[PDB]
RNA sequence: AUGCGAAAGCAGUUGAAGACAAGUGCUUGUCGUUCGUUAAAAUGGCCU
């Protein structure tokens, strides 16, 4: 003997733009929440170590949000002017906020009360303030003073190493993963500089020509840099000192840039960017930086951040908008006498000679139509296929299977008028498509072959035939125009 | 020394049996395993250890064929709808019996079975049958080495227990009788050679809720026959009830009195009688409960008197769930809830 | 071990072993040099086998019982051929034989000489100050079998013709258990529990050497003419001393050592091996009483050896008639489609108030909502003007977007058809200029292919439907 | 009711009808338990054991219309499982071999007979096999070349059978028909399964390409058309089940048969591509997108010819550049890069088109030099280093019309190292042709002038392939697999 | 250089030549039910049932006598119509097989044994009609045979015993029926 | 339903004898019957 073959569904030849697995994951990202802040939102940082928290800047406001309940857990509001950047340390404990009066304030997360250290930088506003990645006692901050100073937070009176040689409005910088001494710095005249700190540091080691004003710089790899500026974005090799790709798939100036790697995904590395139109678009660096997904937020979108690589909770994607709007989008996530009496269940056979297994892998439930076609009740199978709220593919596979077995007229013999009407209703609907049009051609051909006399006798089916005639004529018109357009293409070859 | 010593078990020992000819014990519990031990007095070692998957065990018995004697089987059963049959040196041959031919609405669980012989009586070819409990009065009877469905008997009320007796007839002919006991105490006796037809009914005296019946003193499904000439007729029939009372009948008067008075009514135990086991000869009756510790008593027959010096108060019996007498060497094997069988040797035999 | 007393034959082809079975001992002979379910059961549940021996033309074995009897058991028929009895009720503590004379030590020191080919008791026998005894061997002086050796922690050389001791060697602390004549001048002796073997020389009465094993000794066997010795040690092992009687050198260590380890890491104990001229015969217990064997070359294996046997520890039940899983070898695999990619063969791949500026913006970008609004614009003059004002690469990407939207939403193929109509009207120059028009306008070609192929069955269905409609309308 | 049997005591009855189910009746309670999907109908059934351990039965495989192909079965009766299955090779031929009768049933359909139809069909089949010189019996048979396993494509199924151990190893259903969910009885017997026609392997061995057609039911609106489907299957070298990886519905548009499949050589894409040729002129080249995981078009050549010819062939050079597409009367030489005519800049009379006197049944190239063509009457061996025919051979009395247009390719095949082998079959006539046949086997060299070896076999030979250790396997009408070897 | 041999075989040689359906099967499970024996179209396969494996195979082309019985290439009229398991000559010498061919030929072969070039051959006289079936209880043997004078056949039932001489198989006319249609 | 043919189609085919049943020597039907041609039924459906 053998087993019963389950009925195969009807998979038509695939139409273009099917749903890709990257689209599956980035559409699982759902459950939008909108939070109206006071003013614009500049920068959004995630805690690295236990990634369960993320800071968001505002006007004179830093807010620590939580990944578990998406509510604001803490507020740093001891600022006297507009705060620019709130970035956590690479170690978790201590976050730094660069203000616009000209000073940075570095104090521990989960304690707004204790200002731990206040570094007075240049009197121009300091936009970007980062901590180092490899080392954890060296902070680096830029300003509108067009210099980036490397402070050592033990000796917070003097910049341990100043860094000049730029031209205008340094606003982005990035350390590089493998080299713990090499700092890339994105200015505002383009011209991404690369400094080596164990050298003099007054001059860059070498420059890179991103001809538009670069808006952000991220070391995506130990050997690669990604540059966000102007309309396009451009990814550079480091050692060979050459651009590698240039993706100009945006409309206005791209603004923010984020990169995540080796996480629970069909896509290994995700490079996402945010571009002042609501458009946040997500690329992958393995298929040469092609777009895989994109959301649209209404206002001009400033900052974006995807949850870090070791989140292990519900992952988040945060986008902050110049209308004052934070948008969070989150992928979610008896007695002892009796047991002593019967304590042999969980054993699983660890120390025995011969282990035998026989029990069956239980199949999924058969639907009612499949039970009826397996038990040869053809008319009940047809009615149970034409119960109302089923799937189009399922009603198609019932009719396909029943026609393939041959029980068309056998299924249609005993039908009275009120039972013809459900078949004719779905027939009247499914005349519009293509595959359903072929199968409805077969089945209404045999219905008109059978029931002409009761068609004359009862008036309801007469009106149904009127609707069917109108819709089939309309479909002939559609296919005539389509054949004409195909002829036009064959001319235009 | 405990037969379960060299390779312990992880649940209660639900079924002990000695192989009818070779020195071998077989134990089975809810650990879904089957362990066969070569038994000495000194070192009782593990011959083989099979482990089924997802199927417990409540009843495992040996069964050697009668006309063939070079055909051994091990029948295992738990509360599922199949019954495994291990055939008898590197990998087992385990058939399973899973289909009742038509009569499937009676038993939803194969767990209460007994194994007996039967003679075709047109051809004189004996074969093994498998008796199963059932729904209300149903006892189903399946031909073993083919899994076929032979015959069914229906007693009324609830079956609580059943048993198998033989009767020799002449040179080369016996006939087998099935005894089945209701929960009220009404006893039916069918014969299986001609089809299920009630030979007789009677009633046990007292017996308010009767939970086990056993026949003993001749050949039976525990101390079994090895050739057709060696089949005897049983003498004692013991009926143990839920209250602790064990009535005890002589068959040579019961079959003639047709609503008999017991030879005895033992009342030493006080909880539900969950095991009865006669000696291979029929001189000792071992009655043992399951609901409380240290609840086994041996009885000398025909005196119908409980032995007084064993077990003593320091005998390691546990909650006795399995008892198996040995056919030849005079051993007794007791298995408890902790999973430790324990041997004794009677020095008379 | 469940193997109480075992002994090989001469020439090492069959071992006898007596083992207990439901408190009744059975003896059984198994062949080794390449099952046998024959046995002999001792009917009484009290008499045990106390000593064992093989005897040569019909092969037989000799079983000195507990009772006071010496059975003579043939092998071919499981039958005690003849049961000698010492005229007493004691335990035969030892049996031995050379040629036809048979000699047994009783439990009460009484030597008995029997004759086999006469089936008779020749002489009862006892001497002085041999008061506790448990081992006897007989020296091979030829066919004159005089001057036998006895022992119980003090080996004594006793002559028969005068019934007195001649030499007496110092034995052990524990009683002796092995006493074997090695050469015509030397013999080895090993007690019960000592790891030591004393190689004595007879006539001098001295200790030539001692050989020290690694654990307590259990069984000894030696080669032909004093070349090698196999030792079954109490832990389960085998220790060959190569050339023991050669050139402090008072004590000698074991040259070659053999163990047996299975695949699962467990340690299988050896009992009762047998050595010969470059052929070592090792035995163990596979199942609880069934003896398995092996032959191996001890002059070629290294000094330390672990025999690797394949013991079924945690076998997966590979049934011969079932598959690897589920079905049998006679069924037929079903046709399961699965997640196969179903495509056609017409899928070409791998081979004035306008809105033209917002359209060209959306298509430099890729905006579903913006393109949807521009397509929700309807007026045909505006459509003609926008495509008249557009750019050709923008037109190509517009054609692709329109065709994929048509193929999904086939309800939307009126207005999108007039859109693609005007596009193909206007921008046809760049379209005839681009080489691979199929690979560019793939989805458009496929969608029109499906619909144009759908047409004729629709014509047929409308023909029959109109026939039936006019039939019921005419009357 | 086709088979009946009793048990030994006489209480169970075994019933063996058409619907593939073996039914055990308890006679007393009139009850039944039955085994429902038995790989064919039960011609015969009985019990064996002295207790009734085994049920032994004989199955028909009634779908095989060209030849009755039995299957013996021995069932363990406790488990109701198959303790033994006995079979040989199950080829499907093109016509009914000598005096085969279909089983009897309630109607007369295209798998069985009525009673009167049985008698008349017996006599008519014998008379037609005597009279008509149309007759051919040519079976498709493929070979797995990394395991050397014969694949007999049954209708809607594949019997994987090896020749060394001489036993079946697998049976797979390669079509979404009505193959097993039912035992066909009367008008289900009027219906039929979709038929596998072509089956090929890549030279790598790890891809199977199956072309099948499917017929609609009769007396319906859409009964005129067919649907032709291509399928691509994978497996790893340790299993015995092919996974469907790519299903291509309707190659070359609607209702267009693909009358030749050719795999690719190694050098082009590591032998991971195939060529499909219609009866119109179209050639498509499918290959394996490996950044995807699928098969797709990668080079087309689709002309619109208003003439349909049933007999095409094609061949491929070892470098992967030259493709010889032989349509009826005309061989075209194409470059693979362009799929167009290889027009010589030198023009040394190496013309891109050859016109041959008869319709082409076979094109082959034994090396990169010699092209063999088997034409509808004759055989012509040509060189390609000089565009002129080397050798000729007349086959018009031998193959007049005794083969359909397109089966001489499976008749005659070539070793890729030494030579090719011819196959000629004539039936022994007495005074009118009789039943028995006679097939001669001739082996030529690369030049085809000298015959390497001549042999003769008695029974008709239906297929010759070459075993990849330089020998030749041949099937026979009575399925006796033989070899011509070194 | 080039040799043409025959390496593998097919069809299982049913009992269709009767077309009266006596018993369509002729395979016979052995005495101790461990070996199954099927007569193929060109060989006799002996499968083993505990491991589903063809153990011994008895081809027709190797020994010359079978090549003279079945391998007459002008007509395949002779076919195996019965297989009996014992020895018809001597009582219980095991591993022997007697085979009854359609036209009076009876051969004693030895499965599970090296095939020597002396299988015990016997020819049955009086077989101007064709043999149909051969069966036996203990000792006594009977033969159904097909003869003719409405396109039907007569079934003659003969009684077969042995040993008036060595070659002689004693045949007696038990009974006869005239126009059979089915027979089981 | 045979031959040629492409997935279309193009040509051609349904003859006698015998026997039996039923109805009235005559009508139909039937065939486990011959020769000549390229020639729907028994309320009964797939295991665990």
């Amino acid at each position: 003997s053998t087993a019963r073959p389950r009925i195969i569904t009807s998979k038509a030849p695939l139409l273009p733009q099917q749903t890709t697995p990257e689209q599956r994951y980035w559409r699982q990202y759902t459950s939008a929440q909108l939070v109206k802040e006071h003013n614009s939102v500049t920068h959004i940082s995630f805690n690295p170590q236990h990634p369960h928290d993320f800071a968001v800047t505002s006007s004179t406001r830093v807010q620590i949000f939580s990944s578990r309940t998406r509510q604001v857990i803490k507020t740093f509001s001891r600022f006297k002017d507009v705060v620019y950047s709130a970035s956590f340390r690479s170690d978790g404990k201590l976050l730094c906020a660069g203000d616009a009066t000209g000073l940075v304030s570095v104090y521990d997360s989960y304690n707004p009360r204790t200002i731990l250290l206040s570094i007075n930088a240049s009197t121009h506003p300091t936009h970007v303030t980062k901590f180092h990645t490899q080392d954890n006692k060296i902070l680096a901050t830029a300003s509108d003073d067009r210099v980036t100073r490397l402070w050592d937070i033990s000796n917070a009176y003097e910049p341990q190493l100043e860094l000049t040689g730029a031209t205008d409005y340094v606003r982005t910088l990035s350390f590089i993963p493998a080299a713990p001494h090499l700092v890339a710095t994105g200015s505002y005249d383009g011209l991404i500089r690369l400094y080596d700190t164990r050298s003099s540091g007054s001059t860059p080691i070498y420059s890179l020509n991103h001809d538009q004003p670069v808006e952000n710089v991220i070391a995506v790899s130990p050997t690669q840099i990604v540059s966000c500026g102007g309309n396009n974005f451009k990814v550079w090799d480091l050692t060979s000192n050459k651009k590698l790709y240039e993706r100009g798939n945006f409309n206005k100036a791209v603004t923010c840039l984020d990169y995540v790697e080796n996480f629970d995904s069909p896509m290994q590395s995700a490079l996402i960017a945010s571009s002042l139109d609501g458009h946040v678009k997500v690329f992958d660096p393995l298929d040469n930086f092609q777009v895989k997904f994109g959301w649209k937020f209404s206002g001009p979108v400033l900052s974006c951040a995807v949850s870090p690589s070791t989140a292990q909770g519900n992952r988040h994607l945060v986008a902050g908008l110049s209308s004052g709007l934070l948008a969070i989008r989150t992928k979610k996530k008896k007695s002892n006498n009796f047991q002593r009496m019967m304590r042999g269940s969980e054993y699983q056979g660890d120390q025995e000679h011969i282990i035998h297994n026989d029990k069956v892998r239980s199949q999924r439930r058969m639907r009612a139509f499949e039970r009826n076609i397996n038990q040869f009740k053809w008319s009940e199978a047809l009615d149970n296929a034409f119960v109302p709220g089923m799937a189009k593919e399922l009603t198609l596979t019932v009719l396909q299977e029943l026609r393939k077995r041959g029980k068309v007229r056998v299924a249609l013999y005993g039908r009275d008028e009120s039972t013809l009407e459900p078949l004719l209703n779905w027939c009247l609907k499914g005349i519009e498509d293509v595959r359903s049009a072929s199968i409805v051609a077969d089945w209404v051909a045999v219905v008109l072959e059978l029931y002409g006399n009761t068609l004359e006798s009862s008036p309801v089916l007469q009106e149904l035939m009127i609707d069917l005639k109108t819709k089939v004529r309309h479909e002939i018109h559609k296919s005539k125009e389509a054949q004409r357009i195909e002829g036009m293409l064959q001319l235009l070859t | 020394k405990d037969a379960n010593a060299s390779h312990p078990s992880h649940s209660a020992i639900q079924s002990l049996s000695f192989h009818p000819s070779k020195p071998l014990l077989l134990t089975g519990g809810y650990d879904k395993t089957l362990r066969i031990y070569h038994i000495d007095g000194k070192t009782n070692h593990l011959v083989t250890s099979l482990h089924l998957v997802g199927s417990p065990i409540q009843t495992c018995t040996f069964y050697t064929s009668l006309s063939n004697q070079n055909q051994q089987n091990i029948f295992t059963a738990g509360r599922r709808r199949y019954m495994h049959s291990w055939d008898l040196s590197q990998t087992a041959k385990i058939e399973k019996f899973s289909r009742l031919y038509g009569h499937e609405s009676t038993q939803r669980s194969f767990e209460n079975f007994k194994v007996a012989h039967l003679q075709n009586s047109q051809t004189n070819s004996v074969h093994g049958i498998v008796l199963l409990q059932g729904n209300n009065g149903w006892i189903n009877i399946l031909h073993s080495t083919s899994g076929l469905w032979l015959m069914g008997c229906k007693i009324e009320g609830v079956i609580t227990d059943f048993c198998i007796d033989y009767q020799p007839i002449s040179r080369g002919k016996f006939r087998t009788i099935l005894i089945a006991v209701n929960a009220y105490g009404e006893v039916w006796e069918f014969d299986l050679n001609k089809n299920g037809h009630v030979i007789r009914r009677w009633k046990d005296q007292g017996g308010v809720g009767i939970t086990k019946i056993q026949v003993g003193g001749g050949t039976t499904t525990t101390c079994p026959a090895l050739q057709i000439s060696k089949i005897k007729q049983n003498r004692w029939l013991a009926v143990g009830s839920e209250s602790g009372f064990v009535n005890l009948y002589d068959r040579n008067n019961a079959m003639t009195s047709s609503t008999p008075t017991p030879v005895a009514a033992l009342d030493q135990l006080t909880t539900t009688i969950s095991n009865l086991q006669f000696s291979p000869d029929g001189q000792i009756l071992c009655m043992a409960s399951r609901a409380v510790k240290d609840a086994l008593r041996l009885v000398h027959l025909p005196s119908c008197s409980v032995f007084s010096n064993w077990p003593t108060s320091g005998t390691p019996l546990g909650k006795v769930t399995s008892v198996a007498f040995s056919p030849s060497g005079g051993l007794l094997a007791v298995g408890n809830e902790q999973g430790k069988v324990r041997l004794w040797k009677l020095n008379h035999y | 071990s469940p193997v109480l007393q075992s002994a090989y034959d001469p020439s090492g082809q069959y071992l006898c072993y007596v083992t207990v079975a439901l408190d009744k001992q059975r003896v059984g002979v198994q062949p080794t040099q390449r099952w046998n379910e024959n046995f002999l059961y001792l009917e009484d549940s009290k008499l045990k086998v106390t000593c064992l021996k093989w005897v040569n033309d019909t092969v037989a074995i000799i079983l000195g019982m507990n009772n006071g009897e010496i059975w003579l058991y043939s092998v071919l028929a499981n039958e005690v051929t003849y049961k000698f009895t010492t005229g007493n009720s004691y335990e035969i503590k030892d049996i031995d034989l050379m040629g036809n004379q048979l000699w047994c030590i009783d439990s009460s020191d009484a030597f008995y000489q029997f004759d086999l080919l006469q089936f008779k008791l020749l002489q009862h026998f006892r001497i002085n100050n041999c008061v506790q005894l448990n081992k006897l061997t007989i020296v091979p002086a030829g066919d004159s079998v005089a001057q036998l050796l006895v022992a119980s922690h003090s080996i004594s050389l006793i002559d028969i013709e005068e019934k007195k001791v001649v030499m007496t060697f110092p034995g052990h602390v524990s009683p002796v258990s092995t006493l074997q004549v090695i050469t015509n001048e030397f013999f080895i002796s090993g007690a019960e529990g000592d790891r030591f073997l004393n190689v004595y020389d007879i006539h001098s009465g001295m200790t030539k050497c001692v050989l020290v094993a690694e654990s307590d000794i259990k069984e000894l066997s030696h080669s032909g003419q004093a070349d090698s010795i196999a030792v079954t040690t109490e832990d389960g092992s085998l220790e060959i001393f190569v050339d023991p009687l050669v050139s402090g050198n008072k004590s000698k260590k074991s040259s070659k050592k053999i163990q047996i380890v299975s695949k699962d890491g467990r340690k299988v104990p050896i009992y009762n091996a047998f050595i010969n001229k470059d052929l070592l015969n090792v035995s163990w217990l596979q199942n609880a009483t069934m003896p398995y064997f092996k032959n191996l070359q001890w002059r070629e294996i290294p000094n330390e050896y672990t025999v690797e046997i394949s013991l079924n520890w945690n076998n997966k039940n590979k049934s011969a008639d079932r598959d690897l899983h589920g079905k049998d070898l006679a069924s037929a695999t079903n046709y399961v489609e699965g997640n196969a990619r179903v495509t056609s063969g017409d899928n070409f791949k791998h081979v004035t108030g306008t809105v033209t500026v917002i359209l060209s913006q959306a298509l430099q970008s890729n905006d579903h909502s913006l393109l949807e609004t521009v397509l929700n614009n309807r007026d045909e003059r505006v459509i003609r003007d926008t495509i008249f004002r557009l750019k050709p690469a923008l037109a190509v990407i517009l054609l692709e977007r329109l065709a994929e939207r048509i193929a999904r939403q086939t309800h939307r193929q009126g207005p999108l058809n007039v859109w693609v109509k005007w596009c193909l009207i206007i921008h046809g120059g760049y379209l005839v200029s681009i080489p691979n028009l199929m690979s560019t306008l793939s989805s458009l070609h496929s969608t029109l292919k499906r619909r144009s192929d759908l047409l004729p069955r629709l014509l047929a269905l409308d023909a029959r439907l109109d026939c039936t409609i006019n039939k019921f309308k005419t009357l | 009711v086709l088979s009946l049997s009793f048990s030994h005591d006489g209480s169970y009855l075994l019933s063996g009808g058409w619907e593939k189910v073996m039914s055990l009746w308890q006679l007393e309670t009139n009850s039944q338990q039955f085994l429902p999907r038995l790989n064919g109908i039960i011609i015969d059934c009985q019990v064996l054991g002295p207790q009734g351990n085994y049920y032994s039965l004989i199955l028909q495989m009634t779908e095989n219309n060209s030849n009755s192909d039995y299957q013996f079965l021995l069932l363990n009766a406790s488990d109701l499982t198959s303790k033994l299955s006995i079979n040989g090779p199950l080829p499907v031929f093109n016509s009914t071999i000598k005096h085969i009768q279909q089983p009897i049933s309630a109607m007369n359909t295209k798998n069985s007979n009525s009673i009167t139809s049985l008698n008349h069909s017996k006599k008519k089949q014998s008379r037609k096999l005597i009279k008509s010189r149309r007759q051919d019996f040519t079976t498709n048979v493929e070979i797995n070349p990394i395991n050397k396993n014969l694949y007999f494509p049954h209708i809607s199924a594949v019997q994987i059978f090896d020749f060394y151990k001489n036993e079946q190893v697998n049976y797979q259903y390669l079509t979404s028909g009505v193959n097993n969910s039912m035992g066909k009885v009367r008008f289900e017997l009027n219906l039929q399964d979709p038929i596998i026609t072509d089956l090929k392997f890549t030279k790598d061995g790890q891809w199977m390409i199956t072309y099948e057609i499917e017929y609609p039911p009769n007396d319906l609106l859409s009964s005129k058309d067919l649907t032709h489907i291509l399928k691509f299957w994978t497996k790893n070298d340790n299993e015995t089940n092919w996974n469907l990886k790519t299903k291509v519905i309707n190659p070359h548009g609607i209702s267009v048969p693909i009358t030749k499949i050719l795999p690719s050589p190694r050098s082009v894409n590591n032998s991971q591509g195939c060529l499909t040729a219609d009866n119109n002129g179209g050639l498509k080249f499918w290959s394996f997108d490996s950044h995807e995981s699928n098969w797709c078009l990668k080079k087309i050549s689709l002309p619109n010819f208003n003439h349909f010819s049933n007999s095409v062939s094609l061949a491929w050079s070892q470098d992967g550049s030259l493709i010889f597409h032989g349509f009826d009367d005309k061989l075209q030489i194409l470059d693979f890069d362009t799929f167009k005519k290889f027009e010589s800049l030198e023009n040394t009379k190496t013309v891109s088109e050859f016109t041959l006197d008869s319709e082409i049944q076979t094109v082959k190239l034994i090396n990169d030099t010699n092209l063999i063509v088997a034409t509808r009457t004759t055989l012509n061996a040509i060189n390609l280093l000089r565009g002129q025919v080397i050798n000729s051979f007349d086959l018009y009395p031998f193959v007049n019309g005794v083969y359909k247009n397109g089966h001489m390719d499976r008749l005659i095949t070539c070793d890729e190292r030494t030579g090719n082998i011819a196959l000629v079959i004539n039936q022994q006539l007495t005074d009118v042709p009789t039943i028995n046949y006679k097939s001669r086997i001739i082996i030529f060299d690369s030049d085809l002038s000298t015959k390497l070896g001549n042999f003769t076999h008695h029974e008709y030979i239906s297929w010759i392939g070459w075993n990849y250790d330089t020998d030749f396997i041949f099937l026979d009408i009575e399925s006796t697999l033989g070899v011509v070897g070194t | 250089q080039y040799k043409l041999s025959v390496v593998s075989g097919g069809k299982p040689a049913l009992n269709n030549l009767s077309s009266v359906t006596g018993n369509k099967n002729i395979a016979r499970l052995s005495q101790d039910q461990r070996n199954y024996i099927i007569p193929f179209n060109n060989q006799i396969k002996v499968y083993s049932v505990e491991t589903r494996q063809c153990v011994k195979t008895l081809k027709f082309a190797n020994n010359s006598l079978l090549s003279g019985i079945f391998l007459q290439e002008e007509e395949n009229n002779e076919s195996i119509v019965k297989i009996l398991l014992g020895d018809i000559t001597v009582p219980q010498q095991a591993h022997l097989i007697t085979v009854f061919t359609n036209n009076g030929h009876v051969i004693v072969l030895n499965y599970k044994g090296k095939l020597v070039e002396s299988p015990k051959h016997f020819k049955i006289s009086l077989a101007d009609e064709k043999l149909a079936n051969v069966f036996h209880s203990e000792g006594n043997y009977r033969i159904l045979t097909t003869f003719k004078d409405n396109s039907l056949q007569s079934y003659r039932l003969y009684a077969l015993t042995f040993d008036d001489a060595k070659k002689q198989f004693e045949v007696a006319h038990q009974a006869e029926w005239h126009n059979v249609i089915l027979s089981n």
